[PDB]
């Protein structure tokens, strides 16, 4: 809530559709953290199609600049709300206003050179309160392409590693929701037909008659990038229609 | 000879904050001990804040729970604001159980009688449906200073940042002590703010213990 | 793995080993000067103000 | 009107409050400006540029 | 201890052959066979080289004399242990 | 920029301050007078320099 | 654990001549370097027992801005010389001294009589210079024990600035040092001169003794 505002915060909050403005005013029937259900007042109500307004909020999900977009219910249980009033504060909003940063006790003085050219010297009270602590979200994909020497498996059977990586993978090879991963781990175990021998046509006839496969393999799993940590909060699995599904799918 | 101070008055002006008075001081030692004790009281006082939270039907702290209006992360920040005394342990696991519509206060926790909840009106979250219930295990441990999540680090046990600091604001003010039929003696008066879990005499006594050790580093006691 | 002994090794390979700082619009020759490292718990290159 | 609103609070009309140092414990000369500025965290984070 | 190079530059007034003389000497102390003439303060070989220049006991000429002396020593071992 | 403000505030004078026109044995006890607060940082004073 | 700290110990005394020393303390808890250096600075610079020259009366002087012939210096500059006369005195609290000389040359501290419990740290401390054979000096000088600094404005008698405390400069440089897995600590670097009447490390132990005694009714 910017203490020194210009009053145009309301118009930017209401007009830019990142808050949940009520279509028809009425009475809160049920506020949960994910949906808000409003019973509608009578004079704004249609005779047929009895009608209650159900606003499904959009919870923690990725924005285009890898920031977190999140709506929070700012009304109580059983509260009169009017048509055109906001029901859910989105990102950087506070009770229908606009709140980008936070307002802090500032002092204008040199303090032993730590704010020399344009630097800013900050207390520990700021970092203790988690008041600039923000949430970033990375979408990491792993694709399974149909390649030579057969297509690739997404199985947990991975060469040259043990239970040190497999301790955070399930029966299918895909990380559990909620795993607190760091840099260097394995999120989606993908394995490749390695060996790359290019056996001769004589050896091709040899392996064609006598019937011996290759059965060598290289790790090409989807790994965490360097430096980053975090929490797997959502796993989406998409599959071509001519492909069978494994068990986590 | 230098005259030596004594804890002469402790005015419990509220449940949060109280004022001590150090008296009598030689001229000069007022600001010296005042700055030193402000430094030690803000720096290192053993607090007992929350460390790890384990809600039952919740995987990770970036999710929602069907039947409570606040997110899991806001529940964790509301727990981070909780002040709680332990007496005869170092770590402890509290337990909250509640259902029905109504604000889930800090008073609803299982008591575990050596564990004192210093503020019952402190809300955690608001349940919102009759057939809705939360049930969490709140791991509280003793600590010192500020230990965030990333330094000291199953998939259910969420971690809050640890903020083991029972003071909030220290405000010492010297003034002349007109006593002993002798002028020019200082009177140190410290107004200390506390979340509620620390006796201010025990606060100033732990602080002076700390200074006695830090000078015991090179003098004989 | 960044074990516990590599940081003393690192302080003993820093000690007199210079680095070159370099700002991106490097116009004249003072835009590349050579320093000595002092190690920092942090992620930002500390740089003496008179420079 | 800013001065009149500062007089509605019990703050000094000058806008400047005397401040002590946390290190030396003694008052800075020439009292300084304290207040509330609404400061933003821009997303040029150092652990992305490093 | 090392902050500047200035006395080494005042003894070898080129500032471009200081690098070459100290490089040759620090190779003699690194790879190097030889041992330092100044007591080291747990330093790198670079600082020991510049420190030996600052005492005024190494230049290009001392290195030339000692390399001629080592080349003369390389026959008095072979010609003695063969013949 | 900061250091020149610090020096310009340091080496200046005012017409009356603490310890106006006292005499000092040298700059060491000038610092000893300044840190106690018994003399102000800008106060014209005869000292003995060398 | 919450009481266990990182209790330091002083590692060196990288000293210069016996009135000066550069004491380092390492390593300290984060935030203790400034409070220890500041507490010891305010105690050493404010309240230290010590004797010092307090009030001086000259034979034929009734005013500071004056002169007396046979003296190359002045009255005000001879009082500047009298400030630096670093004097230790035994169990007598205060005592009056006198100085008499007619000669040509300097007047050093060895010209002062030995009588009393008064010991001078330097006879070589030149008070003034003389130029005439018939120029006879006669001054009465009163030392007095005290507790630090009392100026002339907060006191033919002349008002001398009273500097009882033995230290002449104290400054600290809290710089950072590390332990193995620990992040950031302090390295208190005390730099200190005396006046000669005490050697420096004993003066730091005086400061620690006084700050310890001022906390005895608490711990």
């Amino acid at each position: 809530k910017p203490l020194v505002g210009t009053g145009m915060e309301r118009a930017v909050a209401v007009d830019s559709g990142v808050t949940a403005v009520a279509k028809r005013g009425g009475v809160v029937q049920y506020v949960d953290a994910s949906r808000i259900v409003i019973k509608v007042n009578e004079d704004e109500m249609y005779p047929g199609e009895a009608g209650i307004d159900i606003y499904n909020l959009t919870k923690y999900t990725r924005s285009n600049q890898n920031t977190c977009i999140n709506q929070m219910p700012c009304v109580s249980l059983g509260e009169p709300v009017e048509r055109g009033d906001v029901l859910a504060d989105g990102p950087s909003t506070d009770l229908g206003e606009l709140a980008l940063g936070q307002n802090m006790r500032v002092a204008f003085m040199p303090w032993n050179g730590y704010n020399f050219e344009d630097s800013i010297l900050v207390s520990e009270r700021v970092v203790q309160e988690d008041r600039f602590t923000t949430i970033h979200i990375q979408e990491l994909a792993c694709v399974s392409r149909d390649t030579k020497l057969g297509p690739e498996e997404i199985t947990a059977d991975i060469p040259n590693v043990g239970e040190a990586a497999l301790s955070k993978l399930d029966e299918s090879g895909i990380v559990y929701i909620g795993a607190e991963v760091t840099g260097g781990d394995i999120l989606v175990g993908k394995v490749t037909p390695k060996g790359e021998t290019q056996l001769t046509p004589e050896e091709k006839l040899l392996r064609a008659i006598f019937g011996e496969k290759a059965s060598d393999v290289k790790d090409s799993s989807l790994r965490v990038p360097n430096g980053v940590s975090g929490t797997v909060i959502d796993v989406q699995v998409f599959t071509r229609d001519g492909v069978e599904k494994d068990k986590r799918a | 000879e230098f005259l030596k101070p004594r804890l002469v008055d402790i005015e419990q002006v509220s449940s949060t904050h109280a004022k001590v008075t150090l008296e009598p001081l030689e001229r000069g030692f007022g600001h010296t001990l005042g700055n030193a004790l402000r430094r030690i009281l803000l720096s290192s006082m053993p607090g007992c804040a929350v460390t790890e939270v384990e809600i039952d039907g919740v995987l990770h702290e970036y999710s929602t729970k069907e039947g409570v209006q606040e997110d899991i992360l806001e529940i964790l920040l509301n727990l981070k604001g909780l002040a709680v005394r332990v007496q005869g342990k170092d770590e402890v696991i509290l337990t909250l159980n509640k259902s029905g519509i109504g604000p889930v206060t800090a008073a609803d926790i299982t008591h575990d009688g050596d564990v004192e909840i210093v503020k019952p009106q402190h809300v955690i979250c608001h349940l919102t449906d009759e057939n809705a219930s939360i049930s969490m295990r709140i791991k509280v441990q003793r600590g010192r200073g500020y230990v965030p999540a990333s330094t000291r680090i199953p998939i259910g046990r969420l971690l809050v940042d640890a903020c083991y600091s029972p003071v909030e604001r220290i405000a010492y003010n010297v003034e002349a002590a007109r006593v002993e039929q002798r002028t020019d003696l200082d009177k140190l008066v410290i107004e200390m703010e506390t979340n509620g879990t620390i006796d201010p005499e025990e606060a100033i006594r732990r602080a002076a213990t700390i200074l006695a050790e830090q000078l015991e580093a090179f003098v004989d006691l | 793995r960044e074990e516990a002994v590599v940081w003393d090794i690192l302080d003993e390979v820093i000690r007199e080993h210079p680095v070159l700082l370099n700002r991106a619009p490097t116009l004249h020759r003072l835009g590349i000067q050579a320093f000595e490292p002092v190690l920092i718990e942090g992620k930002a290159i500390q740089l003496h103000p008179l420079v | 009107e800013i001065k009149e609103l500062l007089k509605l609070g019990d703050l000094p009309t000058s806008g400047q409050i005397r401040l002590y140092d946390g290190r030396t414990g003694e008052q800075f000369e020439r009292p300084v400006t304290v207040g509330y500025m609404y400061m933003l965290k821009l997303n040029h984070l150092v652990d992305d540029k490093m | 201890a090392r902050v500047t190079v200035q006395d080494a530059v005042e003894k070898i007034g080129n500032r471009f052959d200081l690098v070459l003389v100290a490089a040759r000497r620090a190779r003699q102390m690194q790879v190097g066979g030889k041992d330092p003439l100044v007591p080291e303060e747990n330093d790198k070989t670079t600082v020991i080289a510049l420190r030996e220049i600052e005492e005024g006991l190494i230049n290009n000429q001392i290195l030339d004399v000692r390399e001629r002396q080592e080349q003369q020593e390389q026959e008095a071992a072979e010609l003695q242990a063969v013949t | 920029q900061d250091v020149v403000l610090g020096l310009y505030y340091m080496t200046r004078d005012c017409v009356n301050a603490k310890g106006e026109g006292m005499v000092l044995t040298g700059p060491k006890e000038a610092e000893r007078l300044y840190r106690s607060g018994l003399a102000s940082l800008h106060a014209r004073v005869k000292v003995r320099i060398t």
